[PDB]
């Protein structure tokens, strides 16, 4: 009843077989060369089955031991979260004292949501590219057909939706913002 | 010089945050990272390293995942 | 259509679907838990009676609610 | 003239040589040295535009990397989708088989209390959990006993934070604040 | 919150479906299996029922066409 | 308490570090050389589990196109590549008799999982082509079967 | 030849790539999704066979100390570490019952593998320590059989 | 070239030998395997009859551990 | 002891060291070429006619054979 | 018959058994009902068994391309061989013009076998290995206690045997050597 | 002095430094100086020190790594052995076998003859083998037919060491030496 | 010098052999031989040259199977 | 003035671990993951004390490995 | 017409072209001088931190006195230093007690250059001539 | 006694000590020692070769005339190189034909520095100044 | 006097690998493999013509490399 936990062993079902048929021998009177046959059998069932038993707990034992490493690197990973937070914030604190306007320029915009794909170029008409999250982000550096970021102005070469499908500069205003699938992806070109 | 010292720390402080953030399982990109890292840390003018440092730091801002600003300018 | 030990039939469906967002949550790198979680998993879809398997699916359980934060039970 | 090209070895050589040809054109020297001179500036500028052109290379590498890594975000962002609606899923159909000790951890773990091993079934079998607040600690303690998966459990012990053995006389409301949480529970079940 | 009855019946039988492929190995041919996930995965974000059925056609006959009709058929009882 | 249940029959306090010791050393004499193997019998009873559960499912359903692909495969009829859903794309079919063939074929139009196709070519078991034509009830016991047929996913 | 066996009904030259062609896809179809388990059946055939060409060999060699731990293992009796070969080496063994534990075992001495091994010490199915007096055939029925005997190689 | 009769046997023996552990998977446990192919090599190198003998006991000792005597018992038919 | 179809007994001992000889050359290193071999092997195994056999032999001979040099038949 | 080379596939036997079970029936002169029944399983028998075909041709044309690429494997292994071969050629030949005694002195050591185990040392009474084929070679640079090598004197330090136990500078003589098991690993210190 | 150590950059640093003290105890300078040469002296034998604990570390590893391969290789003779046992075995079963197609390709293959592909046993299958030398191909060729495991082979092509077709009229006695052996023949089972 | 452009050449071969028999495939030991060739390749001193002479090519000559000189010798 | 000198050492440590990372410390693994220990502990530290102490830690590392001539040629501006 | 994607695979194949054997590996070393610019800026900011630990441990490295591993912050922890002269060791050693990085450590062991054990009472003014410097200091820190 | 397995410990212990975090980093880089020594060697060597076809790549190479890919050898191969100005241009290219390493190579097509395509004509001495400088040359191997 | 060129010409094709190799050539698989190859197409030529030709593929992979600037000074003895 309590070795019925093992019921799930393979070699459960034929030891529970040896002792249902010796039992049976046993209630039906049979000899004793039978008898001990069928009891031989049974031992044997019992011996190989206590051995599955053990290989059980050992495949226990070792799941166990797994979830417990998993946990650590876990409480590690956590560890290493908190150390990136702290030079994140020592890299903004340094940046904000550095006071540079087209640095600022490009860590507000990422603030608002719009952030670059590719790595900003200063190359004379050289290809940026900038996620714009929403049209409120849009509005505050797109005038036109030109683009101004990073303490420089751009000219948007094309703009692309979230289904990669083009879209015109014309149909991209308050009112139809919201019939567009966002977010938008500018690629544009260094004045 | 001293506004010269502060931005070449800042690349130092900035490409560590970048390897904290695992950009050197790209090979391509870790490469420009430290170029532009190299180059700020070799410049004598102040013009030329704030230059290179816009576009070091974008690295960093086009990982939306790792760097949601807002969160940490609070 | 036909019934099918209901409750029997939904705690065995159920394990499927657990040991499915096990794998989705990627368990299998770690062999030693994946072979067990698949181990009470196929002991539940063999079980004969209920209440072997539903403890064997408070182990499997158990597995997928450790991995605290990745799942994230009140979101939810 | 040619800036963010100053970074090339190659554009030094480039500009001096530029310079001394037009410096001998100035002072007027004889085409003996000015012939000289302009050689001089082909060849850098040849070696500059092979620079300019690995430069080149090197920056699309790396906006090609940035690109996949965009794309494998957006993957991760399906997956994740994908990841939640199995578990929806998976929920749902818990809650419909309404047991209780399936609902008891499931209800626990909403709270942060959750295992560090494999719930056992047997007695005596060994369980760790993991216990985030005092709240949550008297929500499921009681003196020497553990009460989870609608079993009983015997607690062997306790350890703070740090690894560090906590007696159970150390956990009450007000002695809480010095604990160093989570606390890790250990015991074994009853019954 | 996955959508009508119907479409959870679909969904979830996407994910038995799936773990039977798993069952038979198919996870071997990495062209495939890929296909495979891509189906499965579909089905799940899927909003629209008739989309969700018509991907379940395309993932349902990797499997018929690995099991083959004898033991499929002995299977339908 | 439930420390005595198995830590009980006569006590004392390291005289349980000595009992934990031999069960841990009886379990790893056991496991050192022990089968590797998986049991290929209960493997087979687990995929039958998973595949009543699948079927039964599918049953629920009641969908007209995933039966439609059940029943054909019930009779030999099967998909080769992954039955797809866009206009002119290409599928590939065994079929295995004439009765399966008339079943599901109407001149060179194939109709299969609630949908239309344009049969674009057959080939016996040889690999060799066949002609429409050639496929009909007299001529049937002369072809080399089973067909694969291939046709493209009508509008 | 035989470029015609097989490249023959009806000829000429390309004529031939084109069912080599044919062939190939024919085949690419028929292999694109096909089963990529093992079968379990055959699989237990080719064990089989394996290892009654193998008990046949044993059988044939007519080793006596290869026989006695043949026939002790059919007798439930099996080493759970590789039997070793140098003195004082240890060995431990599953004995199943009483029967085999005196077939085998007189006093603190174990009789195995044409060898005498010395019994250090033996532990029942709950991992407790058995003394050896406790072993005869009237108290066997209240030892946790089965029984682990651990020995050391005798000179 | 391999030495008398009964040499000859036995080596083969320990040959079959291997192949039957290897193909109920062993090779899983890479402590065991490197043992049994110690022992397995030990034996074809053997010159002398009795050490071959020894090292077949050692290396048999493996597959009957495994097997158990439910299926060594019917395989002895 | 016993005889038990000598010679198809012989070709089935004679297919398992042939198959270990390969393994023993590391064919194992590739495996599409291992899988064939090993299926060559197990329908030898399995045969029921002799020359069946003796066929399936000959096309695992030739994988070892194939291997010019790591085996040189002549100095055997 | 032909179709027997196929006897091994397991589809193969089911197959066989549908046209036997059909044969049969024909033979008994069932009815309409079980012979379409029965033909109409061997079809899809034979179906299967087709596609399995297909499958064994498809294993056997893998195998085929690696024993190819083997095969060019092998053959680019002797192409490096032969490059191999050039190079050592070209570097003994180099060696040999070079004339200093004391290379020319460890290559002619090394062309009797006398080669060494570690890299030679230039510090005083550093440890130097080396192992000698037999007592010929052995006598050629062993006088006494003192080993002659590389135009320098070394002290033995230790002498071992092929099967890495002592053996004394004494039991080293002409007549002895037989019974000692080659080769010898001498280890000295320079002088 | 301390040679072969020259090498070692810190060894500069020592021996200028040792001159330096020396040359100003001559010239007899004042405590003030040579004690401050004196320390620069210590300082200098400090880090040259160091230095070399790191070359003779490299060294050891190096040595190390050289006793490791000679382990390996004293590993891979044992394998061999054993190998060569197996063949040996494997090849005298095969003899007893007696049977004519195992027997010709053994032969075959003891003249250089061998399989590119697996031996192919049913008709019109394609059978790749290599051709050492004219006379191995005279043996076994007779016009289009090649004669080997105890079967017909049609021929399909024939090319030279160089992947270059070769027309059956140039394979003779008079015209051997002019090919690129050995030749791979290409031939389609027979009957 | 002639003698020490001869002996630098040299090495720069028996490197390249080493390379071939493939040590590079141990660390440790490949680190040494490119130390040896190096410190070959900056030696002003004939002696200091053929001293580390001996030292490489010792590498290559205990690789036994990989060096049966009397067959190069010949 | 606390003009936050803990902000100076975190800072400093992040420099330090760079200039480690430009010696080519990274080539010894244990050596190295003790370093990023070291300098994790500090961009954590709540106690200025600790910063210090574990700074101690990591600064000793690349004294060790600098060496008297080279650390006293920087100290020169 | 695309006449851009004509220029534009020009562009491109050029640029392979003067790309796809360019040496692309360092020269002349300016790793030496990012190396340079780094060091200075650390020792600038440890100068700027002005802590005795830090100053002390710096000020003795540059007198040939450097630890051989991390240096301890536990009570009892093991470290081990060398000292290229008597010079070093009266400046820092007084009795069985070592000073270094503010704090005192408890001598354990001291060896030779010869790597032998040196007893504590045979370094002295009048001896230390006779010792093989450098020496290998170990010591465990007190307190 | 074991009075060396004891002293032989110690070398051991103090070695360990001394390696453990010493800097096994090159430096002043004595690695651009070593690649001069083996140019000067290489180009030693060349020039002892005395051929024709690497002295005329060597020499072209020197006035900044470098192939963009390896040099072909079989018939109708292609080859592409850098004409940095007019006088490389004169100095090896006649017509139609262009003349390096000992071989005639067919010219094929002309690049601007603006990767654009020049025809032959306009290369000249009158018109060359108004050419985008430097020209990618592509050839085909005659004969 | 032929006093074998051939074996000039082999001898420095392995001393250009060495100089490739020693400027980072490796990093450019498909590049370094046809170098390779380049380099024992001549240690294996028969004809000298063969070795110079192939030298020359060889030898303009470093040209192309070193530039204008560098090849300049080395020819500078």
């Amino acid at each position: 009843a309590i070795a019925s936990e093992f019921s799930s062993l393979p070699s459960y079902a034929a030891y529970a077989t040896a002792q249902e048929a010796y039992e049976q021998a046993v209630a039906n009177g049979d000899s004793e060369v039978v008898l001990k046959k069928l009891k031989k059998s049974l031992n044997v069932a019992k011996s190989e089955f206590d051995r599955d038993a053990a290989m059980q707990r050992k495949l226990e034992k070792m799941a166990d031991q797994a979830m417990t490493q998993m946990y650590k690197q876990a409480r590690s990973e956590d560890k290493r979260a908190k150390v990136t937070s702290a030079m994140q914030t020592m890299l903004f604190t340094m940046l904000r004292k550095l006071d540079n306007d087209a640095l600022n320029n490009i860590i507000n915009n990422a603030r608002d949501g719009c952030v670059p794909l590719n790595i900003i170029p200063l190359t004379t008409a050289a290809k940026l590219m900038v996620v714009v999250p929403d049209y409120g982000t849009y509005k505050n550096t797109c005038d036109g057909n030109t683009f101004t970021y990073a303490s420089a102005l751009w000219e948007i070469q094309q703009v692309v939706d979230a289904d990669s499908k083009i879209v015109q500069l014309s149909e991209i205003n308050m009112d139809n913002s919201p019939n567009l699938a966002w977010p938008l992806i500018v690629t544009a070109l260094r004045a | 010089s001293s506004k010269m010292s502060d931005v070449k720390c800042t690349s130092v402080v900035l490409l560590s945050v970048l390897q904290q953030l695992r950009v050197e399982s790209s090979s391509k990109l870790w490469a420009q990272c430290v170029q532009l890292h190299n180059d700020i840390l070799l410049a004598k003018d102040t013009t030329e390293a704030f230059e290179k440092m816009v576009s070091l730091l974008s690295v960093l801002l086009s990982m939306q995942g790792a760097v949601d600003i807002n969160r940490l300018c609070e």
